[PDB]
């Protein structure tokens, strides 16, 4: 039972840069042994993909910037160029012995320029104030960094406790972040008030930017 | 080449539910073929292995007496018994070869299936426009109040993908998902070109069609 | 053509030449390993010494070291280093 | 120096090398002569396979003639021409 | 058994010619078998001397102008460039089988310039003639052709049934005979006559060359 | 140097028995064939004999099977064949030879050779008489002399003049058979006749057989 441990937990590297992730294996196995290890990729909501076989080869298909190297106990993965499109969790495999067993992973995210998000509101449908409930939406749109901040203001009183963020995975071709902000109320709470509105701080901008619309 | 899995669902703890895996382009025969899973947000776990043409078994600790693999040649397809299922087994399953019977790479996945270990009972989910008015409009559908993963969304029967973000789905203190879809269009569009999402969450046969227009 | 006696007497008089010997005989007690390539290439003493009483053997020996694909069925693979006897030069000796 | 494993792999698979082969062997209901030299260089089929159930076999075949010395012990000798067989082509094939 | 047949049985050649000579075995062998004759040379009173070996093969020592080829039955022995000291029998030996076999010869002598005899003539010793015999002795030295004419005139008289002639072997180095004519008589006839002669005949010599003397 | 030389043989009558011997040096009969071959007075070569002095294989030509043998002493380095029997064709120069290995069928080392007379005649020793020259002075500054060795049997004779220092111009003839069943012979040598008066010319005759070993000096009356 040999446990791999793979390093970096997670990184942040430029689009060009080489990149080098690490794999160890829990047992001591000399140097002058090598090529029990597998490289994969994974990227969002896809199955893994081989990259590099027996510790050093190319997997038909596979861009040659990726490479691999090692022995003993330790191997590489590098990346000699990043490219948006490697935006991924990478993970290695060992099978010198079984149960063949995984490192817990590498998340590479690829650093970019900075781009403040398009910001847009969205009010409740009337079709869903017939069942009873009111979600209220704003949209962060294509951003970088992943950091930011969205405040909901309900007839300007700040709102806790009744919002729910979520995030898209790194866009694979520019690099950037969405996120949405819903905010849920009882159809009774959200006719109780009129202004809502939606605050967003990103150090892609100055000052926050603010979107609201008023329920008539 | 490649492997396609059938059989994920719902199943309540204690039950039981069987996984399929079509091989084509290959023979089965002449590898192994292993199942791999997936937890939601962790990393890859291996869970059994089997050489088809004398049908020798290896299992992960984790789910030793609980799962059976095997292989059935003259169909090209393995299969994955999951008993006494837990909380725990909740994941994504994926087949995978090696490749042949001298290669302990896995070389050759499927898509992957979901199988999902709740007491919880299936509901479809509600689809409600998210209208635009304010050159580039968002606009959305919001998909509410759902059991179990996955919901799949298009835009204009897939032939509208630039632009388009659906979100991961949430869990609602319900203990129901919702999500969110979102693409940004030209405004000037709007009147002339029509948004429609497409949603399906096969768990409970939901399948939605939702025009998207201003007020 | 026909290769004339003197050239054929010539080249195949005792003399270390490249031969495809099996592993597994190089190392006849691992039987835990199957061995890829089965066979490696070594310099051999081989060829004839024409006389009963001679026979072709190793006068000066090396080692070389060559990477393997040693593979355990059902347990894993991996590549490992491993040593085997070359000959450099090669006499015919009284048997 | 260690020798990478694909050069191995390479160096070591099915083809066709030069190959000192006892004469006895290719003639072997001769119960008349020995021979000087007793073997010959012939191009030969050698390596592996990779593969327990795949041997490698001769797809294109050639003559070559020799002369060789052919004695018969206590009476005489002279030099014959002798034909022998040679691979132009190996391959990997089933058993 | 196998016979060997040589040819010729003799020959005459000149100083610088090619000379060949030749061996056939009386068995069928094919023409893909060689090498089992061996060529021999003698001089005279010597031992047979190893020229060529397994047909074609030159012994340590033998000089280039020497070859030798042939397969099936036919064997040819060659020299190149005939020297004088080539003047000897030529013996083939075959050893495909036991008994090895010799074919019976070929007698080279070497062709050189005529040369005349340079004639001597002996009288008998006192000490033979004290036993009751006498010798005469006629030397013809040095000549070439071997071809020579000897004629004993004992008082003008001509002999004969009472000469024996020897005649040396070709010499090595200068390709000449001798030749040696001896007279032999009772001292009782040899005392009763005076004039003893040798007349000489030879193609070197443009009229017969006599010597003579008397006895006292 | 690797050389053989017999010794062994002589007048025998027939009905009778010779052994001949083959000493080898700088080699060791051990590593291969040891042949003895004959030649009669005026004839070709006949194989005889064969040995293979480790195991002591034997073969012989049909001529002599049953009556010779062949043999090899390798501690001796010396091989022998034993003759038996002996008829008047078994008369020849009798040769060593050997084969250069075991793998050589032809034979590349001979030695000098042993003569061999079958005959019922007995022994005679020559006597040696000069030839001297006619005159004294000469038209071609070069005169003649020699020895007439006659009256012997068997053969052969040796002669040489002047101890052997005396080689240019030698000719020693065959020796001829005489109407008595016994040879004569005469070797002349031709020398400069402005040293007789001064030089002196001697012939040594050697007749083995009848252990005669006589000089004389030969000079003009
Ligand atoms: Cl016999």
């Amino acid at each position: 039972d040999i446990q791999m441990t793979q390093s970096p937990s997670s990184l942040s590297a430029s689009v060009g840069d080489r990149v080098t992730i690490t794999c160890r294996a829990s047992q001591d196995i000399p140097r002058s042994i090598s090529g029990y290890v597998a490289w994969y990729q994974q990227k969002p909501g896809k199955a893994p993909k081989l990259l590099i076989y027996w510790g050093s080869y190319l997997y038909s298909g596979v861009p040659s910037r990726f490479s691999g190297s090692g022995s003993g106990t330790d191997f590489t993965l590098t990346i000699s160029s990043l490219q948006p499109e490697d935006f991924a969790t990478y993970y290695c495999q060992q099978h010198y012995t079984t149960p063949p067993t995984f490192g817990q992973g590498t998340k590479v995210e690829i650093k970019r320029t900075v781009a403040a998000p398009s910001v847009f509101i969205f009010p409740p449908s009337d079709e869903q104030l017939k069942s009873g409930t009111a979600s209220v939406v704003c949209l962060l749109n294509n951003f970088y960094p992943r950091e930011a901040k969205v405040q909901w203001k309900v007839d300007n009183a700040l709102q806790s406790g009744n919002s729910q963020e979520s995030v898209t995975e790194q866009d694979s071709k520019d690099s950037t972040y969405s996120l949405s902000s819903t905010l849920t109320l009882s159809k009774a709470d959200y006719e109780k008030h009129k202004v809502y509105a939606c605050e967003v701080t990103h150090q892609g901008l100055s000052s926050p930017v603010t979107k609201s619309f008023n329920r008539g | 080449v490649q492997l396609v899995e059938s059989g994920g669902g719902l199943v309540q703890p204690g039950g039981s539910l069987r996984l399929s895996c079509a091989a084509s382009g290959f023979n089965i025969k002449d590898t192994y073929i292993h199942w791999v899973r997936q937890a939601p947000g962790k990393g890859l776990e291996w869970v059994a292995r089997i050489y088809p043409t004398n049908g020798y078994t290896r299992y992960a600790d984790s789910v030793k007496g609980r799962f059976t693999i095997s292989a059935d040649t003259s169909k090209n397809t393995a299969y994955l018994q999951m008993n006494s299922l837990r909380a725990e087994d909740t994941a994504v399953y994926y087949c995978a070869r090696g490749g042949s019977f001298y290669y302990y790479y896995m070389d050759v996945w499927g898509q992957g299936t979901l199988v999902t270990v709740s007491s919880a009972s299936t509901k479809g989910p509600s689809v409600f426009p998210l209208a635009p008015s304010s050159g580039t409009a968002a606009l959305g559908c919001l998909v509410k109040d759902y059991f179990p993963e996955p919901v799949t969304v298009s835009w204009n029967s897939g032939a509208l993908t630039s632009g388009v973000h659906t979100f991961p789905a949430v869990l609602q203190s319900s203990g129901l998902y919702s999500l969110s879809s979102v693409v940004t269009v030209p405004s000037s569009s709007l009147g002339t070109q029509t948004y429609i999402c497409n949603v399906n969450h096969k768990p409970s046969n939901t399948k939605v069609d939702k025009k998207v227009e201003p007020k | 053509e026909v290769v004339k006696f003197m050239d054929v007497y010539q080249r195949s008089y005792c003399h270390p030449i490249e031969t495809l010997v099996d592993i597994f005989q190089e190392y006849p007690d691992e039987i835990e390993y199957i061995f890829k390539p089965s066979c490696v290439p070594l310099m051999r003493c081989g060829g004839c010494c024409n006389d009963e009483g001679l026979e072709c053997v190793p006068t000066e020996e090396s080692n070389i070291t060559m990477q393997i694909m040693r593979i355990k069925p059902h347990q894993g693979q991996h590549i490992g280093e491993m040593s085997f006897l070359q000959h450099n030069k090669c006499e015919c000796r009284p048997k």
